[PDB]
Formats: C-alpha cells, structure tokens, sequence
C-alpha cells in the first residue's frame, strides 16, 4: 500500500494538504480536483483535533467538503451523504473549519482549504 | 511615535491584530483605542496594508446593507470602487487576492487605523 | 526655461509615450491586475524591443507579472485588451499567466507569488 | 483633533522608538551600508523578540541585509557599533555578512546582492 | 497635464535621463550631454540616486562629479560642491557609479554615461 | 593532468575567471587568493588575444597582476614592454578594450584570476 | 479620527456647501468675472441671510465685487445665472453692476476698480 | 472635499467656529470639546491671518494658557508655544484682539474660535 | 458734547473701539481732554449699556484697586460704595463686561469710556 | 537653498519675471528675452497670472501667447497649447495683458513686455 | 536645467537680496509690526530708488505701514533699526507712524488700520 | 459760447477727452456716445502735436475716429470723409486707426485699445 505525498499530512489511511492560498469554495473544489484529491471529509472528532493540532496557522479559516442547498434543504457532504449531529446560519452557505468549531460561510467567500486522499 | 503594538506610515498609525475576531468585535476594539477600522485613502496606504498584513485576512473599514447596497466606510462616506470587492457579502477583509468580503460573526484579524494627531 | 513637466505621475517611470509601475512586494496574478485598473492601467504591455528591453533591465533580477495570459496551454496568447500577442519572444512553460525572468518570459499559475508591473499611455 | 505628526521620515516605516527603510531593490553590503550611513542610520539592529519579528515580518520573502559582520568564520558577530552580537538567533553558513532569509539569519561575501533594512533611532 | 520625457530618455519625476550604450572618457560624457541642453547625471535626493543605481544595471557609469585633485573638494557641474551624502570611493580625479556606490578614475579611462536634465520647456 | 573547474576557460595548461565583481587591486588579489588562484599574468600576445576574444563584456576593465610598487610581476618580475599603454604615479594594470592600461590602485575595477595546471 | 479633508481649494473659504474666493487687489467687473470664470465658479452669489453676513463679515472694509448686474436703471437687477434678484437688501446708485460696501450694497460702471468675490458649489 | 459642519468655516484642512455670543474661558473650553474641537490654534502664518481678519472686532479666547506668569504658555495639547507672537499682559489666558494676542483672568467673558481638522 | 460723543445729564460720553491696557486708556482720555467713566448712578449705567450697541466688549471704567490703599478707588479719587464690583482683587482695574461692572487685569487689552 | 533673481527682475517662487521700461514690437520683446536666457512671460497657476497682474499696473503688456490665424488656437512660447482658462479678447494674433485681462493685437503694434524664466541652476 | 530654486519663502516676493511680504487686509501698527517680526523680518524699508519704486507699484492703491517711526513730531524718523532715514522722500503729516500712499509717504497714529508690508534679506 | 467740460482739455473750439479705460474701437465709439461727444477727428497738424504734448502717457495707444472698410476700399472719417495724405503708418484690412507714439497707426478693431472722445463747440 502506497504512501502520503512528500509534503503532506498523514492520518490513519487519509493524507491532509493545507493551502497557503484562498478562494470560492468552488474554486477550492477545482484545486483539489487538480491535486487528484477531494476537499475534506471529517470521519471523526480525533481527526478533527488532529488538524487543528498539526495546522499551526489557526487563525485562518478553511473550507471543508460540506456544502447547505436550497433544493435538499440539507448540510450534505461532497461524497455525497446527508450531515448529522455547524455553528452559524444556514442560507446558500458552505462549511469552514475557523478555530476549534465548523462554521457555515457564504460560498463566494475567499478562504483556504484542506483538501484530502484516500489510501 | 505611534503607541507601542502600533505601525507608523506617513501620518497614520496602524495597529495590526495578534488574535482573530467578528467585525462587531474589532471595530469595537479599534474605537476604544481611539481608531476605527483601516481606512486606505491612496495607493501607498493599501500597499503597506497588503504588505504588512502578511498571510493574515485581516478586516478593514468596509461595509454594506445587503449584496444591491453600494459599498461605505466607517464615516459613512461612499467606497470610489478603485479595487472592487469580491464576494456577496456585506463586510470586508484583505486577502492575498485583494479584497474579500464575509458575514458579521466570521472570525478573522483585524487592522484598525488612524491618525497620528493631538 | 519657464515651465517644467513630469511625463509621468509619482511612482511611475516615463519611457516615450507610456508610464511604467514596478511593484514593491510581491502579489499574485489578481491582485496585480486589480491594482493596475485601479490606476487607469494594465499589467505591463511591452510594445516594441525598446519597452521590453525597459522592463527586463528596470525590473532587476525579479521575476515580473506582465499583461499576458491565456485560457488553457491549447489556448493564444492575449494581452489584457483581448488583442493577441503577436509570439516574437515566445512564452516558456506549459501555464495560463506569463512573467517575465531572467530567461525572458515565463508561465505559471494564478496564485504564485511574483513582483509586477503596471502600464499605461501618457 | 487640531495637529498632526508623523512617526519617521517619508518611506520609513515606524515601530516604537525605531525608523526603518526597506529597499525597492536588491545591492551589495558595501552599498547598502553606505546608503543606510547617508540617511543618518545603520544597516539594520534588531533590540528584541518584536523587532526582529517586524522585520523578518515585513521583509516579505526578500532575503535582505542587516547590520551583523564578522571579521572571519573564526571570529565573533558584531553589529555596525562593533558591539558583539549576544547570538540569540544562531547565524547559518560560514561566510562574513549577514542577511536576513525565511529559515532566519544566514551569511554571504560582500560582493552579493540583496535587499537590505536601515535602522535609526526616532 | 504632463510632458513625455525625448526618445531614448527615461523619465523620473521632474527630471529626464539618458543612459548610454556605448563608453567613452568623462570629456567626452560631459560634451555629449551638454549637447543634448543636459549635464552628466545629478542626484539631488534619495529617490533619484536609487534610480541611477536600480537603472543603470551592472555598467559601470559616469555622473558629473570631479575633483581638481586628491586634497580637492567633489564638484558637480555646476561647480557647486558635493553635499558627500555618499563618499565616493577611490582617490582619483573623476566619478561614476558601481556596484559598490560611487568610485574614481582618471581623465583617459573609458565608461559608459548618463545625462540628466530637467523635463522642461 | 587536472582539468579547469565547473565554469572557468582553459587555454594551454591555465584556468581564467573574469569577474563580474569589482573593487580596488588589493581586493582583487583577495578575491583570487580564497579562489586559490592569482592575478592575470600574461605569458604572450596568443593569451591577450584569446582573453579579448572570450571576454564579451569589452567595455569594462579588468586588473591584472601588474603593478607600479618600477613596475613588476606578482611572480614577481620586472615588466618588459616587447606595452602599458597610460601613466605612472601609484599605479596598478588592467585590460581596458583591447590594450594594457595603467591606473589607479584604488578604482574599481573587475579583475581576471588564473590557475596554473 | 483616520481621515483629512479640506472642504475648499487652496485660497478659498468654506461656509456651508460654498466655496468664496476674495481677491488680494482690486480691478474691473470684466476681468474680475473672466476670474471666477476660468475657476468654475462665478461673481459672489448670495442666497440667504448668513451668506450675506459671511460676505460683509469676512470683505472687511474693501469695496468688493458680487454678481448682480442690470441692463439699464429702468431694468431689474439679476443674477449671474440671469435670475432675477429678490431686492431684500436693495442696492444704491443708478448704475448697472453691484458691489459690497460698509452701507450694503452700491452700484458702479464696468470699468471701476473694486476688490472681487467669486462663489461656487463645493 | 468635505464641507465643514453648519456654522463652521473651512480653511484648508481645518474647520472653525466663532461664537456668537461671549463666555468664561471654561465654558468656551467645553463648548469646543462638546463639537470634537478645542480653543483656536494656529499652526502657520496663514492660519493666524484668517483668524484676525474673520475675528473682526471680538476680542476672542484661543488655545494658549499658562500656570502663572513665570510659567511658559502652553496649547491645550499642552505643548509649549513657540512665541512667534508674544502674548500681551501678565494674566493666564490668552485671547485675538487687534493689537495680537493679549491676556486675562479665567472668569472674564470673550467671545471664542474653536479649532479642529476636517476629519 | 463734542460732534460724535453721546449725551447725558451733563456729561459727554466717548466709547473707543480701540483697545489697550488701562494705564494707556487714561493716556487716551487726558489727550481727549477728558477722564475715564465715571458712574454716577444706576441710570447713567443703564443708559451706557442700551447706547454701547457692541455689547459683546469689555470697557475699562476709571476704577482700580491697589495695595497702598486696600480699597477700590474711582480716579477723581473717592473710595467705592456699594450702591457692586463682581470678581476677584489684587492690582486689578474695573471694566464693564456685559450688564456688570468686574474687576480685570490691568495689563489686559480692553476698549474704554472717556467723559467730559 | 533661497537663490536671488538678477537686477531688475522680481521672484515669485520658483520664476523670475522682468517688466520692461519701454514698449516695442512682439518681436524684439521676444528677442530681448533671450538674451536674458528668458521668454516672453508665461503664467503656470492662479498666483502667477495675479502677480503679473498686480504688477504691470496700468501698461498693456505682452505675454508669451501667439497664434498662426483666428481660426488657429492659442500657444506659448514652447509651442504648447495654451488651457484657455481666461479667454483672450479681439480675433488677432499676438496677446498681451490689459486691466480686462487678456486681449490680442498685430506684431508691428507697441505694448510694454513681461519676461519670466525659472530660477534654476 | 538641473534643479529650480525660489528667492523668497511661499507668498513674499523677491527684488535683488531682498523679500518683501504685502498683506491681504488692513491693521494697526502694532499687530503689522508682530506679524514681520515673527517672520524674521521688519515692516518694510527701503535702501535704494528702485525698492521704494517696486513698493509703491506693487502696494497698488493700498495705504501700508512702512518700518518708519518717530518719537514725536519735533523728533527724527527712524527705522526699526533706530538707524535715521535719510529724508530722501519728505513724509507728510504731522504724526508718528509712516506708510505709503498715492502720493509718496504719510503719517497716522499707531491706532489706524492700513495694509503693510515686511521686508527682511534673503 | 458755452465752455468745455470741468476736466476735458481745451483747443479752438474743440474738447478733448483722455480716456484711462481700453476697449475695441466699437465699444470706444459706445462711449463717446454716451459722454455726447464723438470719436477724435484731427483737424490738422497743430491739434495732433497739442494732443501728443498733452497726453503724458505716450506708452499707450489711442483709438480716433478713423477706419478702413472694404465696401469703399478707403479710409475714412467717422464724419465721414475719405481720408489725405496731409499719414497712416500701419497694415489695411478690416482696421482702425489709433495714436500710437508721435504717429497714426492702423490696427484691428478688436484689440483693447484706450481712446480720445471730442466735443465741438462752434
Ligand atoms: C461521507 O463522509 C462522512 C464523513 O465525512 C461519512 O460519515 C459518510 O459515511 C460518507 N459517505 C459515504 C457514502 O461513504
Ligand atoms: C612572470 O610572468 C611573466 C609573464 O606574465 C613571465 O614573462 C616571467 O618569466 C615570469 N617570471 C617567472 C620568474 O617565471
Ligand atoms: C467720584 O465719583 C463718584 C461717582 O463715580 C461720586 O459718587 C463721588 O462723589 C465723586 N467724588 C467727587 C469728589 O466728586
Ligand atoms: C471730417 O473731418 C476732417 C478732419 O478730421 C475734415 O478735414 C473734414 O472736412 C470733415 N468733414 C466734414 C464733412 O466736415
């Protein structure tokens, strides 16, 4: 079984990337599909505390892959499963991880994000 | 000589975050130290700001009513438009593409300003 | 002599019949071009060899945003008007926004880094 | 309100009680040190913790001189005063000049190019 | 309302320059840009000098600055001493500009020049 | 025989750098010393034409191991015209164009090391 | 506060949303009005009570020049915009062009010298 | 441009109020604070020409105190004075008249100029 | 009364609208042929204050204070009955600011009643 | 530092302006300025145009505006069209300043002069 | 060229070594006196025929105080220098402060209102 | 015989008024309308040599009732005679004459020009 990237986080059998730059979270989709990854599905809260211990500059929020519609009136993941118990309002909102929490933005938003591999 | 935790730019004084807040909180914070949130009234201004602000979306003075309202600073006075703001949002922040703009209780550095006076 | 002239307004260098802008700091490709709208100009468009032998020298070892960009690596070359470039110094690399480096002109992404340079007409 | 000041000089940048002048382009020590020496200043001191931090801060991803010498790779750090440096942050390479970078401080000859940081007392 | 700066000058504020493509003694310099209603180069602030040194790239070039000899004040063109912001380097009669700041040599010795003058009319 | 390092010119059984870096002679010789060389000595006219014809950058000076200390050789022999092409005070030798020059010590100037195999 | 402003030009005086210019010496209406003119403004305007106090207040004691003439005796006096003048503060004289004096407001042909006042819109 | 508030004159980058009625120096002094203003200050030769010729003829509070009359006068800053015009009088608050500056007591009645940018 | 002085009882009144220290108000007054304002009553204080028109001027009045004396003395030159001087004492002068008479420096710049 | 205009002429600001003592022809009042290292008087700002002005008191005085015809528009000396700010009276080619402000006469006509040059070095 | 420089400070006028500052309003002797002095300078003198000449031409029709006083009328006019004049110009009237008219010079007492001008050398 | 006006200058039987004010020959014609009297006719040698010794101000142009029209491609008077050579020393196109030193000269009517208004007495 093959191994994270050279400069990537590692994590049970998932890798972790933390971009340096922001945008939409459309445009923040774009680059993990050019990255040959997705953007970031937390399985669990030991994931979560992980990246947030490991991220270091956590006083920028990042975009994850769980997006609210108007037409499933649902939190839904990108994979692309309904969410179960984000601390914010819910609109035509994205989720970001700023701070220790899961916050709902506005999609237009720029932001960085943390894009993820399956192994 | 600007206060200490203060940058000095011309006649401004500067004072960039160490922790992030909403936009409520940070104007709030830069009116009890006398400033209101970063105002940049010419080109030299907004480069030290872009500059200064390193890797940090830091928020300035910059507000709307709603997505069809135009753009206003803390005077109340109307933005020129010169750098258009991105987003759909009503208050905004400068990223290392410009500036963005986001909700009210997002959190993120702040950068208040203003005069070096008595 | 009874009256002195500028040429170009402060910050900006006066070569001929256009004003030049050599960033400070560094920024990405959107950044730069907002910043040089925002002045009534444009990301540096050398016309002649002069202006591009101007720009290469000026702008030190720095490797320089300048107006060129293109839609996909199958896409031309076009200036911030949507006018074609007309391929005299050919682009290296397979990317969408050209800068200019010690090499000549090069490509790379829309995020990356690079000092500019901003254009207009006197 | 009914005066202003300001804290530096037009294109110094002021922090406390400090001035400081960040070069638009890069030179050798020689020159930087006598640039600095002309506007009544220093190649960059840093005090503290907070200095050193604004600096490497806004330096932006420009390697770029500061005030700290050696006589050869066998002798101590000294800053423009010939004080000796108290090498708090440790000094990378073997070489004479020191230079600011993104891991911290590292060395090169005299002859080498960079951007350089003036420091003076308000 | 502004003033485009001549063919193959380069404008800078109020003033105009002219860097030279090929070399020749300080005489010659001096002459050539008397000429063109100019004076070989003068940096009356900061902002001026970090021009010349930004654009005058790795060519070592003439600025109007002379001395009588060795124990002589630095002259510019106008006869008008040197303000010695920058000490120039060397102990000879004629300065030009380097990589290291401003040095010195003689009469005959050959570099490349600037001009400068006010955009005026 | 050893070979001429990475990015110096090799004619006969000698190594050239010409530098881009310039300073006083004194510097100059530095600078070949920690490059474990020494200043240009020229052995015939087939070196000088070689040296003019790789140089490119014509319009710059360069010092060589020649200086008025009458005038003498860092190896150190007394010159012999069979020309420096200038005048004699406190005076150090330099290529400038395509003939020795005479000047001062303490002007800048770039400078040619050379290596001996 | 993080922002100057200045209300007026340089040399003129703000009251409210106008902008009055008082000339350093006097001379006739025809070049006095060509002045104003050439500034994008015109001869004095006085709409009510407090722009009219302003005047005679800041005029001090110098016969001054304002923006009301008449095309004979027998016609009405106007302003420069050819609106007719409400007549609260009537004017001396039989002549056809105004101007401010320690009474009011008097009346000269257009060749007398007089100090002027000119008004526009900020 | 920005006009100054209502009753307020505008020169250059400062905007000014001359009272329409006279007062004690304490209740001047507060009412140029209750408009973010403070007593008349003059920073060039211009600034101090308009103030005497739009004073008219009010003698009119500025500014300038002293502690006693072997004390330096000093701005409402608190910065001493550069005494370009010497202040007439042996008293503690200063005041335009025609013949300059002049001086008196705390409680005498003057009308008053306020001072502030325009900001 | 003089050609543009105010009349009243038998006094001639002249209100300057040059200002100057108290001493150089006498100065005026003597080379005026007359003296500074003496009031005799209410009424001619009264009269005064409705005929000054720029009320909003201090007038000095031929009253001041010295410490040889410890009184308040008028300059023809009877001690003060209250019949009121509203300030504070020292080497002070009066003058009239407002609708009252009060006691100033006599350094200060202030205009002045002559009277015949 | 302050640099003093020569005799007869008077500085305001950054220029040196000479008022004639007899009046002449456009064309020998531009070749007196010349001389002087001068040019027939050029107003830049609203402080300049009241100096001159004041100054010339009650004699009609030439400017440095002409014309090529009445259809041509109004140049300096520099060859630089004029920004018609105050407008010049009559239909004829050369300008001179007049107590209505700026009116226009033929070359041969006699007007007092105005020179200005810049007080540079 | 090369560089531009001014004879006088912002709004005085230069003639030969000499700068010369006309008001904008009138006032007595004594604030014109403090207005000049805080300047470095003096109500004007004149030394020669052609600085009296530009006086009176450039005063316009304006009555202003000149650095001329005496102790009385039965004593000699001297300058702030306390240096005599040297009754070149015989000064009408017979009171203690001096100022140019239409006529040449006349006399007033410290009180009168009139223009002014300083003078001091460059 | 009735007199000339309180300040009108007398001879034979003519009056003469200097006009300080410049306009076009139109509106100089204007003005001696309104005074009553004409534009100056120049009897002969005598009157023009009175006029030239009683003008003081012979720096300055004056406009006489003089001019060229090409319907009759002649000079004439305003009275109105074609002119003799008993001489005007100028250009002819759409001109008026005026007193131009110690000689008649003919320029454009457009120019600003003062002039002399005459009354005949008879
Ligand atoms: C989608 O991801 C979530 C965790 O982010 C997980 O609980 C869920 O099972 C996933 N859905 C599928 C179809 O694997
Ligand atoms: C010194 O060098 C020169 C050539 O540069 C040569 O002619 C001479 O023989 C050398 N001297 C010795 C001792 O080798
Ligand atoms: C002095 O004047 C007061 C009124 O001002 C008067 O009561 C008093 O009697 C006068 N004294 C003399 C001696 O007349
Ligand atoms: C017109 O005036 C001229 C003198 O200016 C005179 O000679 C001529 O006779 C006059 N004509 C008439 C009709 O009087």
């Amino acid at each position: 079984k093959l191994e994270c990237p050279q400069d990537w986080l590692s994590h049970r059998d998932k890798c972790f990337h933390v971009s340096q730059v922001s945008n939409t979270w459309k445009e923040g989709r774009i680059d993990c599909d050019k990255k040959g990854a997705t953007l970031l599905l937390i399985q669990d809260q030991e994931e979560l505390r992980f990246l947030l211990d490991s991220i270091k500059e956590k006083y920028n929020s990042f975009w994850i892959g769980l997006s609210y519609t108007l037409t499933d009136m649902n939190w839904k993941w990108i994979n692309g499963t309904a969410f179960n118990s984000t601390g914010v309002t819910e609109n035509g909102s994205c989720a970001a991880i700023s701070g220790e929490k899961v916050t709902s933005e506005g999609c237009s938003s720029d932001n960085r994000w943390i894009c993820q591999k399956e192994l | 000589a600007c206060p200490q935790n203060w940058i000095g730019v011309e006649n401004k004084c500067f004072y960039f975050s160490e922790y992030p807040s909403n936009w409520t909180f940070a104007q709030a914070f830069c009116m009890a130290q006398e400033a209101q949130l970063a105002r940049f009234d010419n080109q030299d201004e907004l480069n030290f700001l872009m500059r200064y602000k390193a890797n940090f979306d830091s928020w300035i003075g910059l507000h709307r009513e709603s997505s069809e309202h135009p753009w206003k600073w803390t005077d109340n006075t109307e933005y020129n438009n010169t750098i258009p703001i991105r987003g759909e949002e009503r208050f905004a922040y400068l990223n290392n593409n410009g500036i963005s703009s986001t909700r009210i209780y997002s959190l993120r550095m702040w950068i208040c300003s203003k005069l070096n006076a008595s």
